[PDB]
């Protein structure tokens, strides 16, 4: 019933070890890029 | 003002000879270079090509104070000659021929990414995720 | 119409087609130019204003028969005839003895 | 907050790096809790002018009313209309057409451009 | 006549173009183009 249908999402950063816990100089995943990987995946993969 | 009122007339000469060849040295306006900051300059033909065709190498304020590379334009008198017009104390104008056009551009200092030690290989593995760390490892 | 009389003068004296080209009353035209020109079918009817849906015409055909080839030019009123028969004639004309 | 507003934030497609004219890239300052923009090849970096850094799925607007200089009006093969008043200049000779493109425009509706000097206006009715 | 002011034959006749047509073939010919490629 709103002015427009919008859906805003977040990654579930579960407080604990998801905070540079073991370094692993790899950068497990940058945020910015990860929003794009999900969105790339979100549009292209999911069949509702 | 005089830009909107003054009316003058001056004589023009085109001498069949000069004591020095005249060239154009062009800069990008977007850089807005302060020529006052140029305490000194060195100017030499570029060494990559190892003469008259050689691109210029301009070193201002020392070897690494400021450095530009000048690349010759394709043509300068292919259809129309270019002249330098200079004002003389007698008010008369003097015209000088443009021999050549060189394009001058700015040049980053020390940085050095080899892109040959393993970076050509690393690209094959690249996930676009890192780039800084290789620069420290050198 | 006087230029026609010049064309008539050419039978004896001279008035070259090139001069007609030099006259610039006609020009030679490619398909790229055709995309931009407003071509006319006929001088007569199209110059009429009474029913001028358009009058922005830029050029006109010499004659619609100019589309035709050597073979099609032989058979009269091809449009009162079924179209392939003409292609068959165009082939068969080539097949004729003479 | 009402179903009568619109979303024209004026997205910032790009900003060149003053050190190299290369594109600046978003980044967070998790220490200052602020968005920043940086170039990769150099150390040049600068704060962001807005929280919005991205937009997606396009073309739901009237493109055909844009990207059309009135100079089309000089084409004689484009029909004038007897319909007067250049939405600006009090003169007829409005040039008209559909969208005539890719969306080729199921919109078969005429779009009007006056050809009269001193207006250049592109509209439709 | 030519007064260089008006067209005295706005009904320039359809048949005159045939005078124009014969003049085309009189100059240009038919297979002329084939020679032109070879000649240049
Ligand atoms: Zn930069
Ligand atoms: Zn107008």
């Amino acid at each position: 019933n709103a002015e427009k249908l919008v859906l805003r999402i977040r990654i579930m950063n579960s407080d604990e070890n998801k905070m540079q816990e073991e370094e692993e100089v790899v950068d497990k995943m940058d945020d910015d890029v990860f929003l794009r990987c999900i969105e790339s995946n979100m549009l292209t993969d999911m069949t509702l | 003002g005089p830009s909107s009122q003054n009316v003058t007339e001056y004589v023009v000469r085109v001498p069949k000879n000069t004591t020095k060849k005249y060239n154009i040295m062009a800069f990008n306006a977007a850089d807005k270079v302060n020529f006052a900051t140029w305490n000194q300059a060195r100017l030499e033909r570029d060494l990559s090509n190892k003469p008259e065709d050689q691109p210029w190498l301009l070193r201002v304020n020392g070897k690494s104070g400021r450095k530009f590379k000048g690349i010759k334009k394709g043509g300068v008198t292919e259809n129309t000659s270019y002249y330098i017009f200079t004002q003389c104390p007698d008010g008369a104008f003097e015209a000088f021929p443009v021999h050549n056009w060189y394009n001058f551009t700015p040049l980053a200092r020390h940085r050095t990414l080899t892109a040959e030690e393993a970076e050509e290989e690393w690209e094959r593995r690249n996930k676009v995720l890192n780039h800084f760390s290789i620069m420290q490892q050198r | 119409k006087r230029h026609i009389d010049q064309l008539k003068e050419r039978e004896y004296n001279n008035y070259s087609w090139q001069d007609l080209v030099a006259s610039g009353v006609v020009e030679y035209i490619d398909t790229l130019e055709e995309e931009t020109v407003m071509l006319a079918m006929t001088p007569d009817d199209l110059q009429e204003k009474e029913v001028a849906y358009c009058s922005t015409y830029t050029h006109c055909e010499i004659h619609p028969s100019m589309i035709l080839g050597v073979c099609a030019s032989i058979i009269p009123f091809p449009d009162h005839n079924q179209s392939p028969r003409n292609t068959y004639q165009s082939a068969m004309g080539k097949q004729a003895m003479g | 907050m009402e179903p009568d507003g619109t979303y024209e934030p004026g997205f910032v497609g790009i900003r060149f790096c003053q050190e190299c004219n290369n594109m600046l890239y978003p980044k967070e300052d998790k220490e200052n809790r602020i968005l920043l923009y940086a170039c990769r090849n150099c150390d040049y970096q600068q704060e962001a002018d807005n929280s919005c850094i991205y937009v997606n799925k396009i073309t739901h607007e009237v493109d055909e009313l844009t990207q059309i200089i009135a100079d089309v009006s000089q084409d004689p093969t484009l029909p004038r209309t007897e319909d007067h008043p250049c939405q600006k200049c009090g003169h007829k000779e409005a040039v008209f057409f559909q969208s005539h493109s890719a969306r080729a425009e199921d919109a078969m509706r005429l779009y009007y451009v006056c050809t009269a000097p001193h207006c250049g206006h592109r509209w439709t009715e | 006549y030519d007064e260089d002011d008006d067209e005295i034959t706005p009904d320039l006749w359809q048949e005159a173009c045939w005078i124009v047509i014969s003049s085309y073939f009189d100059e240009k010919g038919l297979v002329r183009q084939q020679l032109d490629s070879f000649d240049e």
